[PDB]
RNA sequence: AGGACCGAACCGACUAAUGUUGAAAAAUUAGCGGAUGACUUGUGGCUGGGGGUGAAAGGCCAAUCAAACCGGGAGAUAGCU
RNA sequence: GCUCGCCGGAAGACCAAGGGUUCCUGUCCAACGUUAAUCGGGGCAGGGUGAGUCGACCCCUAAGGCGAGGCCGAAAGGCGUAGUCGAUGGGAAACAGGUUAAUAUUCCUGUACUUGGUGUUACUGCGAAGGGGGGACGGAGAAGGCUAUGUUGGCCGGGCGACGGUUGUCCCGGUUUAAGCGUGUAGGCUGGUUUUCCAGGCAAAUCCGGAAAAUCAAGGCUGAGGCGUGAUGACGAGGCACUACGGUGCUGAAGCAACAAAUGCCCUGCUUCCAGGAAAAGCCUCUAAGCAUCAGGUAACAUCAAAUCGUACCCCAAACCGACACAGGUGGUCAGGUAGAGAAUACCAAGGCGCUUGAGAGAACUCGGGUGAAGGAACUAGGCAAAAUGGUGCCGUAACUUCGGGAGAAGGCACGCUGAUAUGUAGGUGAGGUCCCUCGCGGAUGGAGCUGAAAUCAGUCGAAGAUACCAGCUGGCUGCAACUGUUUAUUAAAAACACAGCACUGUGCAAACACGAAAGUGGACGUAUACGGUGUGACGCCUGCCCGGUGCCGGAAGGUUAAU
């Protein structure tokens, strides 16, 4: 059982975007923003108890900071964690 | 069997195989063999120590037996094969209690023969004793310097040695260099020449079958730069100095033996 | 025409890179002629 | 804009073209 | 069968023209040689400078080689301009 | 949007390496873009990369690197044992369809699969850092069996023609379907089985190996493809409706056969040759100490787990290496039609482009080409360059020769189309049908249907029938080098180097020699039929005289002669 203090410091966010209120609305599936280091039974702990909902399966990606530049000086934006947490079938989540 | 090829290309022109049907036409004995990495003639350091060994085909070593131990054991011959990292053909052997072996073969070997080593072993081409046990005037190959070292003289396709002398401790011998040299009169020795005797004969034909041999070409000395060789330079073909290495060492008739140690032993040198 | 830089990060990084120079004694004095001057990207690694 | 390497070391003439056009003449 | 033959891929580079502040710090076009072999190619590895390597041209060693490059001795010396 | 043109073994598609957000959407046009720009790989903002099966990670090792101790070395440090790293190679498993502006073998639907766990039940010799097997391997060649795929027919749907004709031997399109599971085929290899014994495999062994004896010829292993299922599904031309004209929703026909056929598969095969063709683990098995009824073992079932990282985009290129949006370079995979031997070449499909300045004019001159009277190398250093030859089949072919060649010598004839032979032949394929059977993915017979050269004869058209692209000029004398090869990246490809061969000489193994202050290493896990050096350079006939000089070898009586 992982610790109630990482699960907290696991979730950073929801994302949101048309991808995905178009799975939430079709596959039951919410987007979130994770901690970088988060693995999938961390996030999959955490949906199942902060939020008290049925996970049926997580996917995670790891998306790569662009690279911007203020006023003329470049810049790269970091590296965050992004996961497709698929609920189960009847759940439902704000 | 030496067959001369016919001239269908040049390079098959002047090419003389050696032919033995007897030699076996599968697979060698898979324990026996292990990985022979090729070098390039380069050492621990990369660089080239000796010039002129690189590539050719790649070769399995062979383990051959040439301490030859198994003593007061029969041995039945089961078949002969091709050995890539020598010029004579190696026989498979199998002993009674079922280990198999390969020994060099000797000339008049063949599947089916008996050999037997060991002190009791009976003289013929095959056996191996010590040449205390060994009359003399034998022709004997595979020979060992020290006892128990294993065998380092006449080893190459149709070598032998023949047995001159024993003054008790001692043989003496008759190298296939014409050298007569001392050697204990417990070393063991294997009867008969060896095998293949006519691979002199045999004519590459191509640069490319030695090649295949690992033999890179050689540049003649006097075809270079006098940075690179002694030899070197000349506004034409000028050669006027005394025949070197490239490293400035007399090359047409100098000695270079320089061991003091073993110089008790060497009754006559070759000549 | 085939020019002289080929690139291949590991021959890059086992070649020049930060624990090929750290193996020996006179990379480790690179490292310290460049944390002297000041440079920003010590080695090639990334 | 960061518009540099214009004349810096003339690798125009670094370049060193061969010259001597076939005028071994001269001799 | 063949370091066999003709000939694409592929490797090379014999001739001519163009181009020569080029499209290109060696190329294009039309032809050309080898093309199952001493072939060619990918990846990785090893050999270090009076040293390597070299089917040997003093060739090649990062567009640099009759002794690489960088830093230092160093503001070498210069009866020379 | 309609036309035109170009590539099409690529100028199309998928990747690796490399790059690192260039991807998609909105917005802007200052700068960049060799012009303008409303456009963009440009600026700005937002969005986008979803894996138990792909790959990496991981297990395993190669070359090689590092290297406890160790050996060596003024110091630094060098080499290297046990080990430990190191892929480019070995090792478990997923397919089809659908969908996004942008991801998919990652999401969804369907159908599977693998390896580990724990816990149940039955059964009961488990056990390795060790032994054995396997993994496990070359080149070339020959067919045979297939498939991918294509063509034609059938089938279904639609059409009946802008200009003569077109209800037909007419036109267009479609006719797709996977992993898996079951079957074990063409075909390849192999003698099985039982018992006894055994100086071998470091000890042991029931394992391997080897001796015996008996019995049975017929069992086993591997194995493309096919067939069935998967699949009453999915997909599907089209319709039916709404329609932001982009799309979204609903519905949905036929979905077969023959022939040809790979460079792909059986094939890590078979045959053959000499130059004699990785390792280790996973996997299988054997026992050792040990464990003694416990542990563990496999068999079924249930359940759980399969993490982490990459996944966008270019990838023969405007995104990589070339300072450029540079006519250069860059490794792997896919390989449609017609003609054709062909992956050449010509025209096309799918698909992608028209190369980021245009508009005129139609001088000299230059570039790349076309044609040319008569002559035909008179040009020129020189036939440089151009032009010409060019295919298949048959006839025929000299000197010389190492008997292989020369030789595609040279030179010449035929070549289109239509019809007949024969409404399409020989040949190939092979159905129905019938018979037999140890019964099946069977064996005969049988010839339907399909496919289909080549030849002869007759006719006919044109100036011309290898009609285009493509595609040898030939011969004579002679120098050099035997040949194939190699070389001055970037003015020299040659007579230069190399070469097989020959000779001399050194070298007896802790070899000579070489790299190394040394240890060591290569030579070589080789042993004088071997290795090194030197010169010559196939083959044929040969290789003559000189040892005075300079070298080298041998000598050791005398002279001279160092440190001491
Ligand atoms: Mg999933
Ligand atoms: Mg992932
Ligand atoms: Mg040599
Ligand atoms: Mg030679
Ligand atoms: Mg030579
Ligand atoms: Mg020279
Ligand atoms: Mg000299
Ligand atoms: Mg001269
Ligand atoms: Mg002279
Ligand atoms: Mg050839
Ligand atoms: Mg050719
Ligand atoms: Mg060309
Ligand atoms: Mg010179
Ligand atoms: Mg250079
Ligand atoms: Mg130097
Ligand atoms: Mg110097
Ligand atoms: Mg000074
Ligand atoms: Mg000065
Ligand atoms: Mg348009
Ligand atoms: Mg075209
Ligand atoms: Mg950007
Ligand atoms: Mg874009
Ligand atoms: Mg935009
Ligand atoms: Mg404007
Ligand atoms: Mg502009
Ligand atoms: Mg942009
Ligand atoms: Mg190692
Ligand atoms: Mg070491
Ligand atoms: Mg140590
Ligand atoms: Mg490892
Ligand atoms: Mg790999
Ligand atoms: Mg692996
Ligand atoms: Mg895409
Ligand atoms: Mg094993
Ligand atoms: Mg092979
Ligand atoms: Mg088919
Ligand atoms: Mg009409
Ligand atoms: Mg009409
Ligand atoms: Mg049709
Ligand atoms: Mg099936
Ligand atoms: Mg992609
Ligand atoms: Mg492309
Ligand atoms: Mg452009
Ligand atoms: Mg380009
Ligand atoms: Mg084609
Ligand atoms: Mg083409
Ligand atoms: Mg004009
Ligand atoms: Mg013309
Ligand atoms: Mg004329
Ligand atoms: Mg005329
Ligand atoms: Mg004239
Ligand atoms: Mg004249
Ligand atoms: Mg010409
Ligand atoms: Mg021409
Ligand atoms: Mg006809
Ligand atoms: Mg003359
Ligand atoms: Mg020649
Ligand atoms: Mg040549
Ligand atoms: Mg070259
Ligand atoms: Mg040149
Ligand atoms: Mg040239
Ligand atoms: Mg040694
Ligand atoms: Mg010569
Ligand atoms: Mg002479
Ligand atoms: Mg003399
Ligand atoms: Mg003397
Ligand atoms: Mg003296």
């Amino acid at each position: 059982m992982i610790r109630e203090e990482r699960l907290l410091k696991v979730l950073r966010a929801p994302h949101v975007s048309e991808k995905a209120s178009t799975a939430m609305e079709k596959s039951n599936t919410i987007v979130l923003k994770v901690a970088k280091d988060a693995t999938k039974a961390e996030i999959k702990a955490a949906v199942q108890k902060l939020f008290e909902v049925e996970v049926e399966v997580v996917n995670t990606l790891v998306v790569k900071g662009k690279v911007k530049r203020h006023g003329q000086r470049i810049g790269r934006r970091s590296d965050w964690k992004k996961a497709y947490v698929t609920l189960k079938e009847g759940q439902n989540l704000d | 069997a030496v067959v001369k090829c016919k001239p269908t290309s040049p390079g098959r022109r002047h090419v003389v195989k050696v032919v033995n049907p007897e030699l076996h036409k599968g697979k060698p004995f898979a324990p026996l063999l292990e990985k022979n990495s090729k070098s390039g003639g380069r050492n621990n350091n990369g660089r080239i120590t000796t010039r002129h060994i690189g590539g050719g085909h790649k070769q399995a070593y062979r383990i051959v037996d040439f301490k030859r131990n198994k003593d007061g054991i029969p041995a039945v011959v089961e078949r002969l094969e091709y050995d890539p990292n020598r010029s004579a053909n190696i026989a498979l052997v199998l002993y009674k209690d079922g280990e198999r072996r390969y020994i060099l073969a000797p000339k008049g070997l063949k599947a089916g023969d008996q050999i037997q080593s060991g002190v009791d072993a009976a003289i013929k081409p095959g056996n191996t004793l010590p040449m205390r046990n060994i009359p003399v005037g034998s022709t004997v190959h595979n020979v060992e310097m020290k006892p128990g070292k294993g065998g380092q003289l006449a080893r190459s396709a149709g070598t032998y040695v023949q047995i001159v002398a024993r003054d008790g401790a001692y043989v003496t011998l008759r190298l296939r260099s014409g050298e007569m040299r001392k050697v204990e009169a417990d070393c063991r020795a294997t009867l008969g020449e060896v095998g293949n005797a006519e691979h002199m004969l045999r004519v590459l034909g191509k640069a490319g079958a030695a090649r295949w041999r690992g033999v890179r070409p050689t540049v003649r000395g006097t075809a270079m730069n006098p940075v690179d060789h002694p030899h070197g330079g000349g506004e034409g073909r000028n050669f006027g100095k005394h025949p070197v290495t490239p490293w400035g060492v007399q090359t047409k008739g100098k000695k270079t033996r320089s061991n003091k140690r073993t110089d008790k032993f060497i009754v006559r040198r070759r000549s | 025409m085939k020019r002289t830089f080929q690139p291949s990060v590991l021959k890059r990084n086992r070649s020049h890179g930060f624990r090929a120079r750290m193996a020996t004694k006179n990379g480790r004095q690179v490292l310290a002629r460049r944390r002297a001057k000041g440079r920003a990207r010590l080695t090639v690694s990334k | 804009m960061s518009g540099k390497m214009t004349g810096i070391v003339k690798w125009f003439n670094a370049d060193k073209g061969f010259g001597f056009i076939t005028p071994d003449d001269g001799s």
